[PDB]
């Protein structure tokens, strides 16, 4: 139910360095819920099933060996206004749900600005409009802002990046260990 | 390397020396009137050289070749660069609220 200063900075720096295009990712947690970081999959047409189910394995091999389970689902639409979920968003929650409880549907709204919907035998209802949970909201908005002025996502890297380049690290390792310092 | 381009303006200047000079020695088998009417070797192996030096020269300055086959140009390509269209752009996204409000 609360995100990690280190998975608010990733999702934030991933949306930032593609505004024009969707942002989708798997927000990955240790095996009351506590989001640590989140690993980005792709951009612009995220409405394919291969490369989302190649995403799921490729990620379960890191994540069980690196004693990690996937919890939750983000995504951000294209438009600046529209932040209702698509067909895919509850098609892949669906999917996580089956290996891992309490799965949170993510929906950054562009213009806080986070939603967060969550599965209760009806629907996925959103709990923003009434109040969104986080462990702390100013260290989260300096820390994300830290690495904004710095123009870091240029350096930030995700899966669609990875499928181009092997030398590109899905895991971003140079973004949390900058956060560690900061 | 890019020295090409003077190489071929030595041997052009190579040659039009070796034109000048040929001019002379016809002037000057013109005015003495020798039945031989033989170039000297001197001056035709300057044209020889000059000329095989240039053609060599020109031969490199015109620009390199490009393969036939198309899947080679694409080969670098990726997605992110081809799924933009500059025509159907659309200025509503979140860069607009992010970057300058």
């Amino acid at each position: 139910v609360k995100l990690t200063t280190q998975a608010y900075c990733k999702m934030v720096l991933h949306g930032a360095k593609y505004p024009h295009c969707a942002v989708n990712g798997l927000l990955v947690a240790e095996k009351h819920t506590l989001f640590v970081d989140c690993i980005p999959l792709f951009h612009g047409t995220l409405a394919l099933a291969p490369m989302l189910e190649v995403a799921l394995t490729l990620i379960d091999s890191w994540c069980k060996d690196h004693s990690y389970v996937i919890a939750g689902y983000y995504q951000a639409n294209e438009r600046v206004k529209d932040a209702s979920p698509n067909q895919v968003a509850e098609k892949v929650a669906s999917r996580i749900a089956e290996g891992f409880s309490d799965t949170a549907l993510i929906m950054v709204d562009n213009t806080p600005t986070i939603h967060v919907y969550e599965h209760h035998e009806n629907r996925w209802r959103c709990r923003d409009p009434h109040h969104d949970y986080c462990e702390d909201w100013p260290e989260a908005q300096r820390i994300s802002a830290s690495l904004l002025d710095s123009r870091s996502y240029e350096t930030l890297v995700d899966f669609d990046n990875h499928l181009d380049d092997i030398r590109n690290d899905w895991t971003n390792p140079e973004i949390n260990k900058a956060v560690l310092h900061l | 390397p890019s020295l090409w381009k003077g190489l071929v303006g030595i041997g052009l200047f190579a040659l039009a020396h070796a034109a000048f000079s040929a001019a002379q020695h016809r002037s000057y088998m013109r005015l003495t009137e020798k039945e031989d009417e033989s170039l000297p070797i001197d001056i035709v192996l300057q044209t020889l050289l000059a000329f095989a030096v240039t053609c060599y020269g020109i031969v490199h300055i015109a620009g390199e070749f490009k393969d036939m086959d198309a899947t080679s140009e694409l080969k670098n390509k990726t997605f992110d660069t081809l799924r933009n269209h500059p025509s159907f752009y659309v200025f509503n996204h979140r860069g607009r609220v992010l970057f300058r409000p």
